[PDB]
């Protein structure tokens, strides 16, 4: 109530006179600022709106509730000299202009202005022009708290100050920081906005100390003795500077406190332990998740520098629209932005579903959405540039081959003539094949947008979920894109599309499994905007990332190590890659590095680490890692990093065993699957390289194209090879159902392997001795597949499969029970029999 | 007519470009530079329709667009990380002479920064790493030229040393950091300073390692 009266008084002070309508409007505006903002649920806000209107009608009857009341009630002194009402459109335009200005002479990252941002900006403005104005921005982490607070403070000309978070933070340091802030604000008449986050409010002593200054605008028992005398000398100086005759100590301290009240503002940032005294001492403003419209506008703005144009894009009837204000008819760009919003909503829905199911689930924040859009932009640029340079290479080859057709015609005008005619027909066949290649390239131009959207969505959002959940999310996204008439290839090999042969083979040279999950994890490790947080209980991923950056002097450190901060300082200063394990015990000092906060002072590009400004090196990269799968991290840490998970599950393991069965028993079908994967981009790249070599050999012509007419074989070779890949395009579907049928045949064996391995790993509940590694089960599996003598001398695939199924249980039981008590042999046999009974059909 | 007017406006914009060029590179401020470039863009856009349809108008139009685009490169080139070595690397890799003491903004404006951005960015990152290492060694010099042993009395007979742990952590940190700098890709021209400093730190570490043992033994024997 006191803050209500104070705000109304501040609004009514510089103004001359109003009707009752203006007083009612400002009263309602202050009521909304003090009560509606602290609300979370929107219908509660609607209830508050309706009841403010009801009370206004009741207490003040016979007053026009349309001239004095509107849905937008916005007050500011930005378009005037008094704190008067002002229309929303000019407010938005002015704030857009000031955002463009704030881009330049400050930290430069793209920002978007929507309705929520505008309201929050006006709220920070209001709290900054209220005496003893203190606000608590509560909401989801990584949504705009610090950015909006600093931006508004810069707009109002307040020197932004923040408390540096450093390992083993000392309370005396906090006291001296408060002393400096108070001296700069009260004495020097400097308007300072003070901002804190959960990374620093973790010590309740700081909060219980600052409650005194939040309530009274002063800290008793802080300025004593020599500090007291020095502050008094400077405060007398400031009082003379302003024009006061005040020279008594106690009244000078009182004037210092009043100046602190008028100038110093404190802003809090938190995520939904905290005393209610903090909640009540300052103003509360809810800062919930970005709305659907907000996400739509972010997608529309950040993709403006991208093509996403299809003039012949047919509008699909029954559009599964998620943004309730999509323009009719939806263009291609609007459709893509709608798809991105739907993707974010599907991540939220999947997290909710896993939360309901009891499984572990980790929060998704607008930072993930921004990362997704950034990855979309980078991948779109990459693929577009690559395909366009291939376009121009094919075109220049077409003119070169036409020039040589003319040259060989000139040579023919001079039995070798018949061979020259054969050369001519071969060249013409090459020419039409290249024209058809250009047509297929136009088709790829059509497909690239959807392909990029799906790949970027897979990279950015997915990465913490297992193989099955990743597949479900990708299926949902692809089904939505198909439902929105978006051109993407009906079959997508993310592993192939996001890499090629050479990175995969060098990863295989590294200590990296050939598992599809592992390949996707490596791809995520390659392309990343936020530093990865590798999750793996085994440790193959850490050794792999070591072997990858071995030449770059990669270093290992753990949060438990006391020298971790020192190694971090060295790596950051020098730019060597750093690997950090045990992120479960996390140190918030890493937050500025993950957030990529840098300042450019002169020739130096520094970063605030702890309490020291470390010079950032332009080659530094960090890899967070952990070994415990069951662990929860705060949503801030989730926002800061991208998650890469190596934990084996039943789906991943069954896919592994299915691949091994296909390799060992049906090498022809696994080879066919490999050819199907290579058909995506590997065969085309090899064919284009052979085309490059043919063009190069063709370039050295001095009449030697017809000397003995022997180079044309290479041409035929190329053409032959071309025909080969063409045939694999024809029977791609046939290979698909063939491999699908054989995988359906072999699937129950893989399910049995997954179930038996999980039974083995759960065996530890019985006795502490019963510990078995994944490598043990794979050893048993390889013994069953390769060095099993029962399979010798038989070729019927069904018979070999049945023999393998029997021997799997037999050998697994033998190997386990030899290292297992006699009392539990029957228990393990019963479990194995239950598994096989579930597996068998009939 | 219209052609005389557009030629006069072209002369005006040529004079403005010449005035911007003649300002030496050591005095041009990129903030004032972008202010003037924006002023020139508004000067071009404010022209009537007839003067907006000429080919020379288009020429100065995308010319100023390219200038505003390369303005960013102008900001990074204006830094303290390229004192003399990196500029000379730029000249030898760009094959155009640009002596800093005679350099003017016009000379940099002459060369195509659309095309030579790769060398610029590479030498920029190299210079950033170099100045990071240089600032670390400066911090080493400042901290070691002022550090002193905290001495406390003992039985009112002599002033012994208190604070062995902090000095040990300081020296070990400095040794580890210089050894890690030895692995940095920018550790080429700082080698002699690094060797001298690691020699000094090894001497300090060994000296104090034996000093603390001597101190403990002596106080034990005195007791
Ligand atoms: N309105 C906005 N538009 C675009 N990006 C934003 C906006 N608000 C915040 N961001 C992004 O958030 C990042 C900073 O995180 P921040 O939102 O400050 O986290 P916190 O929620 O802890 O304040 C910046 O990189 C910025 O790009």
């Amino acid at each position: 109530m006191t803050r209500w009266v104070r705000g109304i008084f501040e609004a009514l002070r510089p103004l001359e006179t109003l009707p009752v309508e203006g007083l009612i409007r400002i009263w309602a505006h202050e009521a909304l600022r003090l009560f509606q903002d602290r609300l979370v649920e929107d219908e509660e806000r609607r209830w508050t709106d309706e009841n403010i209107d009801t009370v206004a009608l009741k207490h003040f009857p016979n007053i026009d509730r349309e001239k004095a009341m509107s849905r937008p009630i916005l007050y500011s002194n930005w378009l005037s000299k008094d704190y008067i009402p002002v229309d929303q459109e000019e407010l938005r335009d002015y704030v857009k202009a000031r955002l463009k200005v704030f881009y330049e002479e400050e930290l430069d990252v793209p920002l978007v202005l929507f309705n929520e941002v505008l309201d929050h900006v006006l709220r920070i403005d209001r709290i900054f022009r209220q005496p003893q104005g203190h606000l608590l921005l509560i909401g989801v982490s990584g949504a705009g708290k610090t950015t909006l607070s600093r931006f508004v403070a810069w707009m109002n000309g307040l020197s932004v100050y923040q408390i540096k978070v450093h390992r083993k933070y000392t309370g005396e340091d906090f006291d001296e920081d408060l002393r400096t802030v108070l001296r700069r604000s009260g004495c020097k008449n400097e308007k300072i906005a003070f901002i804190m986050d959960e990374s620093n409010v973790l010590d309740s002593g700081f909060l219980e100390r600052m409650n005194t200054l939040l309530a009274n605008g002063e800290v008793p028992g802080l300025f004593e003795g020599d500090e007291y005398a020095t502050l008094m000398t400077q405060c007398k100086e400031g009082a003379q500077k302003e024009g006061l005759m005040l020279d008594s100590h106690e009244e000078l301290y009182k004037w210092f406190t009043s100046q602190v009240i008028r100038n110093l503002h404190v802003v809090f940032t938190m995520n939904p332990a905290t005393s209610p005294a903090l909640f009540n001492r300052c103003v509360l403003n809810w800062f919930g998740d970005w709305s659907t419209e907000a996400l739509y506008q972010v997608g529309k703005e950040f993709t403006s520098k991208m093509d996403l144009e299809k003039p012949n894009y047919i509008v699909p009837d029954y559009m599964p629209v998620v943004y309730d204000k999509l323009p009719q008819p939806p263009s291609h760009r609007e459709a893509i932005v709608n798809s991105c919003v739907f993707v974010h909503q599907t991540l939220h829905q999947a997290n909710a579903r896993l939360a309901k199911r009891g499984g572990r689930t980790m929060a998704i924040t607008p930072r993930h959405y921004l990362d997704f859009i950034n990855h979309y932009a980078n991948l779109f640029h990459e693929k577009r540039s690559e395909l366009e340079e291939q376009q121009m290479h094919l075109n220049v080859g077409l003119r070169k081959i036409k020039e040589t057709v003319d040259q060989v015609e000139e040579l023919r005008r001079d039995a070798k003539v018949n061979r020259s005619t054969a050369l001519l027909k071969s060249l013409s066949a090459e020419r039409e094949r290249w024209e058809k290649t250009s047509e297929t390239f136009k088709n790829q131009m059509s497909t690239i947008a959807g392909d990029c959207l799906l790949s970027a969505a897979f990279i950015a959002y997915a990465g913490y979920f297992d193989q099955q959940m990743r597949q479900n999310l990708f299926t949902t996204w692809s089904h939505h894109l198909q439902q929105a008439n978006i051109q993407f290839r009906t079959d997508i090999a993310r592993t192939e599309y996001l890499s090629n042969a050479d990175e995969r083979l060098r990863w295989q040279a590294s200590s990296l499994p050939a598992d599809d999950l592992c390949t996707e994890n490596a791809i995520m490790l390659k392309r990343f905007n936020r530093y990865p947080l590798i999750i793996d209980p085994s440790g193959q991923a850490t050794e792999f990332i070591m072997n990858e950056y071995k030449d770059r002097k990669i270093t290992r450190t753990s949060f438990l190590d006391d020298a971790f901060r020192k190694n971090l300082e060295s790596a950051l200063r020098f730019g060597n890659p750093l690997l950090v394990q045990d992120v479960e015990s996390y140190d918030p000092v890493l937050n500025p590095v993950l957030n990529r906060e840098v300042r450019r002072t002169g020739g130096r590009v520094l970063i605030t680490l702890g309490d020291q400004d470390i010079d950032l090196s332009p080659s530094f990269v960090i890899f967070l890692s952990t070994r415990d799968p069951t662990v929860e991290f705060p949503p801030d840490l989730c926002s800061r990093v991208t998650f890469v998970n190596f934990t084996v599950t039943r789906s991943s393991l069954q896919s592994q065993c299915l691949n091994e069965v296909l390799k060992a028993e049906r090498p022809d079908v696994d080879e066919k699957r490999s050819d199907l994967l290579k058909l995506q981009g590997e065969f085309q790249l090899r064919l284009r390289q052979l085309e490059k070599s043919l063009l190069q050999a063709l370039n050295e012509v001095k009449g030697r194209i017809l000397d003995d007419d022997t180079i044309i074989t290479t041409l035929e070779n190329l053409k032959r090879e071309a025909a080969e890949v063409t045939r694999k395009v024809e029977e791609t579907d046939i290979v698909m159902q063939e491999v699908e049928t054989v995988s359906q045949q072999y699937l129950p064996l893989s399910t049995a392997c997954s179930s038996i391995y999980f039974t083995m790993e759960s065996l530890k509940q019985i006795h502490f001795l019963y510990q078995y590694s994944l490598q043990f089960f794979l050893d048993i599996y390889h013994n069953v597949l390769y060095e099993n003598p029962n399979l010798k001398g038989v070729t019927d695939h069904t018979q070999r499969l049945s023999i393998i199924t029997k021997d799997l249980f037999q050998v697994a039981f033998n190997r386990v029970a030899r290292g297992m008590l006699h009392q539990d042999h029957i228990t393990f046999a019963m479990l194995l029999a239950r598994i096989k009974l579930k597996g068998t059909v009939g | 007519q219209d052609l005389k007017g557009v030629w006069s406006e072209l002369s005006k914009v040529w004079e403005q470009i010449d005035q911007m060029k003649e300002q030496p590179w050591v005095s041009v401020q990129p903030r004032k530079l972008r202010q003037n470039l924006d002023a020139l863009l508004n000067q071009l856009k404010s022209f009537p329709a007839r003067l907006r349809q000429y080919a020379s108008y288009e020429f100065v139009q995308r010319l100023l667009k390219g200038y505003m685009k390369i303005n960013m490169l102008v900001i990074e080139l204006k830094s303290e990380a390229l004192k003399d070595r990196h500029w000379k690397q730029l000249m030898k890799r760009l094959h155009v002479n640009w002596v800093v003491s005679e350099l003017t903004l016009g000379q940099i404006w002459d060369v195509d920064l659309q095309k030579n951005e790769a060398i610029v960015k590479d030498v920029l990152l190299v210079a950033q790493g170099e100045m990071a290492l240089e600032e670390f060694l400066k911090q080493i010099r400042e901290v070691w030229n002022t550090y002193e042993l905290d001495l406390v009395n003992y039985q009112n007979k002599c002033r012994l040393i208190r604070g062995w742990d902090d000095l040990f952590n300081k020296v070990k940190e400095h040794i580890n950091s210089v050894s890690a700098m030895k692995l940095s890709p920018y550790y080429k021209v700082f080698e002699e300073d690094a060797l001298s400093w690691e020699d000094k730190l090894n001497r300090i570490m060994a000296l104090f390692d034996v000093w603390i043992d001597v101190q403990r033994r002596w106080v034990y024997l005195e007791g």
